[PDB]
């Protein structure tokens, strides 16, 4: 009924970043954490429901609006979106007969972690989506018995064609005052869709990135108003890869704990997770924008301007970062 | 054991299903092909297409009826001639409870000259 | 407190559509077909449900906007297979008819019923014999009863209807 | 209760307005993101559907949100049960979107305690084929005289049998319309049986000639018997006594056998 706090979980995951090279992907990280509610049970089920303010009667219908959002992101061909999912379960895992047809076609592919398990993970990623080498050699060790994977790909094209590139064009622009601060946010819409790419230039990025939120970003996406403007934008390429483990023990600690892992629906024997890792990307060209991201949750492994990509009405915060 | 509803070359291959219990609330309805294809998934009036499928080959001509889901595949093809996997992922909303109910009624359609 | 009035509505043809004067359109309908009508309230629901035992009424949209969905389509052989023209006849005070009348329950006949063979047994105890070669339905149930009728006719004729069958048996 | 009244109009879109619902209690202090409507949606909102800003209310006339679609193309649209939308009791048709710290539980307690929110479903149009009018309109465009304004399922050059019933009688009264011949090409048995009776009443007309050439090859038996009956009492014909009951330009007055041997 409401995927309200779902986006904020990824937003907060960006907040705890202390660096200067960011392509963070909130949608990829949040999707794996929320939908992992399926095998959770007992103590683990109640803790995640407390997280996102989901009353336990409301599980179920949450999946429905997610489906509506996934379909709504595809409304054309020039600018579209993609999303896939895939998990992994070992042969030695005592899978309940109920699950082997309840969600057989979703995932839960069987394999063995001790016979070229890295290659087994590899062969399924490229079929589901356009990812290339989300895996790494040191991902697995002697205690690996589970895995899970997410994926996002993007493609967009500007509304007003391009004309350090300076463009004289009619557009929406104004000045924003967060708190004793001055930025001139400039909206750059796309074509035949309702998604866009934003801009902002300033000096103290800490006062800017510490309050980024889908809630407040709407309040900044409308103060912009139509009037003739003249902006400059370069071509570049950004990169980021980091870790999420240290920022996860506050939300669902028991999933990592082998003693507190209450996963009693998929399987009865104990099982637990260790870490997770993320690899984000973005490219910039003249015609439009290209964006990409992925996520793994497995045992082991001045004056700049900020870019933000956002859907207009749904609120699914796509990749954000600084240049 | 449902009889195989059969149609002719390139016509309305109108398949159908049916649930048992009315008071149980449907959370999702999906249309698969055996064993794992997911021809298309849907919910309410919004249809989420999978892989290579759009409105030209399958539509959802029961968007304002919740008793039975039906499909109206046009321009029938030999590729479309196969086993079909209906789906009613079920849940109960009387009070707070943990339960899932996967009801399946697989139907076959055969096309020939 | 601001106050605003909705702009003047444009009444589309959906809203003026009436359930009556439609019985030359409702009767022609196949299985699992949603014949859209106007807003049908409970005032007419009982008389239309008896007039249409072949339809389950379902709610389509807001304001009682509904449409009669036909789920079963059976042809009562006592009339249909003998009176070829009547694809939909009524039952007024226990009598078959051809025009629409009030109160008379409506019943149609299975489409191309002579391609199905439902009334072959009833007809046994020019019109239906000519449907032999039009048996392109290829149904498993229909074919077995077809050859049952063919063998029975062949033997009973060997030992008017039989006389005509000899003429039909040129290239059928 | 409610005290703040700031409508806070925007610059990007005049429809986008931000009613600042500032109640007395500090946590009950939120500025919502709603929008109104003042457009004419001759264009399309989403592929196959239209989503205006009018949050329809239960117990109210369904004619409200059919205003905003431009006519002479709205004749293809029908309504459905929309997703549960909340409106303003003081702003009939206002549509509030879910964002910020506003939650359905928070507004549900708001509306239940004090009714400034009108429950309902968002107006939601679905495109399909055209719809049909009355019996006279069935007479008009099924007879292929005005091949517009009615569903293509009727205008499909006599492909489906829904308008078979009426023009059966119309063709019985007058076989003059060439569109009757097109319907004879539709390859249906009830149509052949009914009009062949008209053919058996008057056979000299040329309409019976192409009747033999169109549908008779499919159903030889019924046409041949009816033709045999006509010449039984009408023996004044000068071509129905050639190898017939009263015993090579036209074969309309003969069985299928006689022409093959010659
Ligand atoms: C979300 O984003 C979508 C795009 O993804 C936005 O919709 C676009 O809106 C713009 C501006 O209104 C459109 O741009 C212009 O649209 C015209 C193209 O034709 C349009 O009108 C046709 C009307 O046809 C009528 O009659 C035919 C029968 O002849 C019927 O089939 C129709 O239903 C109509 O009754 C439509 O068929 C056609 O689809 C278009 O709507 C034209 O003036 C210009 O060339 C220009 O393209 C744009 O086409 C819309 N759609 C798309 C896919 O790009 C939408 O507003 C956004 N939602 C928001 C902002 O809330
Ligand atoms: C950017 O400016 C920040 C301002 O402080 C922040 O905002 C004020 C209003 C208070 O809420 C305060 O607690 C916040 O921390 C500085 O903290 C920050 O260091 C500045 N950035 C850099 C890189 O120096
Ligand atoms: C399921 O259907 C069967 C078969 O008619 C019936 O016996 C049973 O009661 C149904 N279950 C319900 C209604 O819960
Ligand atoms: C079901 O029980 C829950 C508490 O467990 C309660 O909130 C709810 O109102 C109950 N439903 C009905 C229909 O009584």
């Amino acid at each position: 009924y409401r995927l309200q706090g779902f986006t904020n979980a990824g937003i907060v995951a960006y907040k705890n970043i202390q660096d200067d090279n960011i392509v963070f992907s909130p949608f990829g990280y949040s999707f794996s954490m929320f939908m992992s509610l399926l095998p959770a049970s007992g103590n683990t089920r109640i803790e995640l429901l407390k997280t996102m303010d989901l009353r336990k009667r409301d599980l179920g219908p949450a999946f429905t609006e997610l489906i509506s959002g996934l379909a709504k992101l595809k409304t054309s061909k020039y600018t579209y979106t993609d999303l896939t999912y895939q998990s992994f379960v070992d042969n030695t895992v005592s899978i309940k007969p109920s699950y082997y047809q309840q969600y057989h076609r979703f995932g839960l592919y069987r394999l063995n972690f001790r016979r070229d398990a890295v290659n087994k993970i590899n062969s399924i990623v490229e079929r589901r989506s356009g990812m290339s080498n989300v895996v790494d050699s040191n991902m697995l060790d002697n205690n690996t018995l589970w895995a899970i994977i997410n994926t996002i790909y993007f493609k967009g094209i500007w509304q007003y064609p391009f004309d350090m590139m300076n463009v004289v064009t009619k557009l929406q622009g104004n000045t924003i005052t967060i708190d004793d601060e001055e930025y001139d946010m400039v909206r750059l819409p796309y074509k035949d869709a309702n998604i866009s790419m934003y801009l902002a230039i300033g000096d103290n990025m800490t006062h800017f990135t510490d309050s980024i939120t889908a809630a407040k970003l709407d309040y900044w996406s409308f103060q912009l108003g139509n009037k003739v403007y003249n902006l400059k934008l370069p071509k570049f390429s950004i990169e980021n890869k980091r870790d999420i483990k240290s920022i996860a023990e506050m939300m669902a600690p028991s999933m990592f704990n082998p003693d507190n892992a209450s996963f009693k629906h998929m399987t009865r024997d104990p099982l637990y997770i260790y870490k997770m890792f993320q690899n984000a990307k973005i490219d910039v060209d003249e015609q439009g924008t290209v964006a990409e991201a992925s996520t793994i949750m497995v045992a082991t492994a001045n004056t700049p301007f900020v870019f933000i990509i956002r859907h207009d009405i749904t609120g699914f915060i796509l990749f954000m970062g600084k240049v | 054991p449902f009889p195989q509803t059969s149609k002719k070359i390139g016509d309305d291959a109108t398949l159908s299903c049916n649930r048992n219990n009315t008071n149980d609330y449907v959370v999702m309805s999906a249309w698969y092909k055996e064993p794992n294809s997911i021809i298309l998934l849907a919910a309410k009036s919004d249809v989420l297409y999978f892989d290579n499928y759009t409105k030209d080959k399958i539509s959802y001509d029961s968007p304002y009826d919740d008793l039975v889901t039906t499909i109206t595949i046009k321009s029938l093809t030999a590729r479309d001639a196969g086993t079909y996997v209906c789906a009613f992922f079920m849940t109960s909303t009387t009070n707070d409870t943990d339960k899932v109910d996967y009801e399946e009624y697989s139907t076959e359609l055969i096309v020939n000259t | 407190l601001p106050k605003r009035d909705p702009p003047p509505g444009v009444p589309t043809d959906e809203m003026l559509l009436n359930v009556d004067k439609m019985h030359d359109v409702i009767a022609p309908a196949k299985l699992l077909e949603y014949v859209h009508i106007g807003p049908l309230a409970k005032d007419k629901e009982d008389k239309v449900k008896k007039r249409y035992p072949e339809f389950r009424l379902v709610n389509t949209g807001p304001g009682g906007l509904s449409a009669l969905l036909r789920q079963s389509y059976a042809g009562t052989a006592p009339n249909c297979c003998r009176t070829f023209q009547r694809t939909h006849y009524w039952k007024k005070d226990g009598k078959i008819s051809d025009k629409y009348e009030e109160g008379a329950v409506l019943e149609s006949c299975w489409p191309d019923v002579h391609d199905t063979g439902k009334c072959d047994v009833d007809l046994f105890d020019h019109q239906w014999i000519g449907s032999a070669f039009n048996r392109a339905d290829r149904t498993v149930e229909g074919q077995q009863s077809l050859i049952n009728l063919y063998n029975k006719m062949q033997t009973l004729c060997s030992k008017p209807i039989c006389e005509s069958f000899l003429h039909h048996l040129r290239a059928h | 209760t409610l005290n703040r009244i700031k409508i806070a109009p925007g610059i990007a879109d005049i429809r986008d307005k931000y009613m600042e619902l500032g109640f007395n209690y500090p946590e009950y202090n939120r500025a919502v993101k709603f929008a109104e409507e003042s457009y004419t949606y001759y264009y399309e909102t989403s592929p196959g559907e239209i989503k205006p800003k009018f949050c329809l209310i239960d117990g109210m006339s369904i004619d409200h949100c059919s205003s905003f679609i431009v006519p002479e193309f709205a004749k293809q649209y029908v309504l459905i049960h929309g997703e549960p939308c909340s409106s303003f009791k003081f702003r009939p048709g206002s549509l509030i979107y879910y964002q910020n710290e506003v939650t359905p539980e928070y507004i549900k307690d708001l509306k239940h305690a004090t009714d400034y929110i009108a429950s309902g479903q968002r107006c939601h149009f679905i495109k399909k084929d055209y719809l049909l009018g009355d019996s006279d309109s069935v007479a008009k465009c099924c007879s292929k005289t005005n091949t517009k304004h009615c569903p293509k399922i009727f205008n499909n050059n006599y492909k489906t049998e829904h308008c078979d019933d009426f023009m059966t009688g119309f063709c019985r009264n007058d076989p003059g319309n060439p569109n009757c011949l097109e319907w004879l090409r539709a390859k249906r048995k009830p149509a052949m049986s009914t009009y062949s009776d008209i053919c058996s009443k008057h056979m000299d007309a040329r309409y019976c000639s192409e009747f033999i050439r169109i549908i008779r090859p499919d159903y030889f038996t019924f046409g041949d018997t009816a033709l045999y009956v006509f010449c039984n009492d009408h023996k004044g014909n000068r071509n129905c006594w050639c190898a017939n009951y009263p015993k090579s330009r036209d074969r309309k007055w003969l069985y299928y056998n006689q022409d093959v041997q010659r």
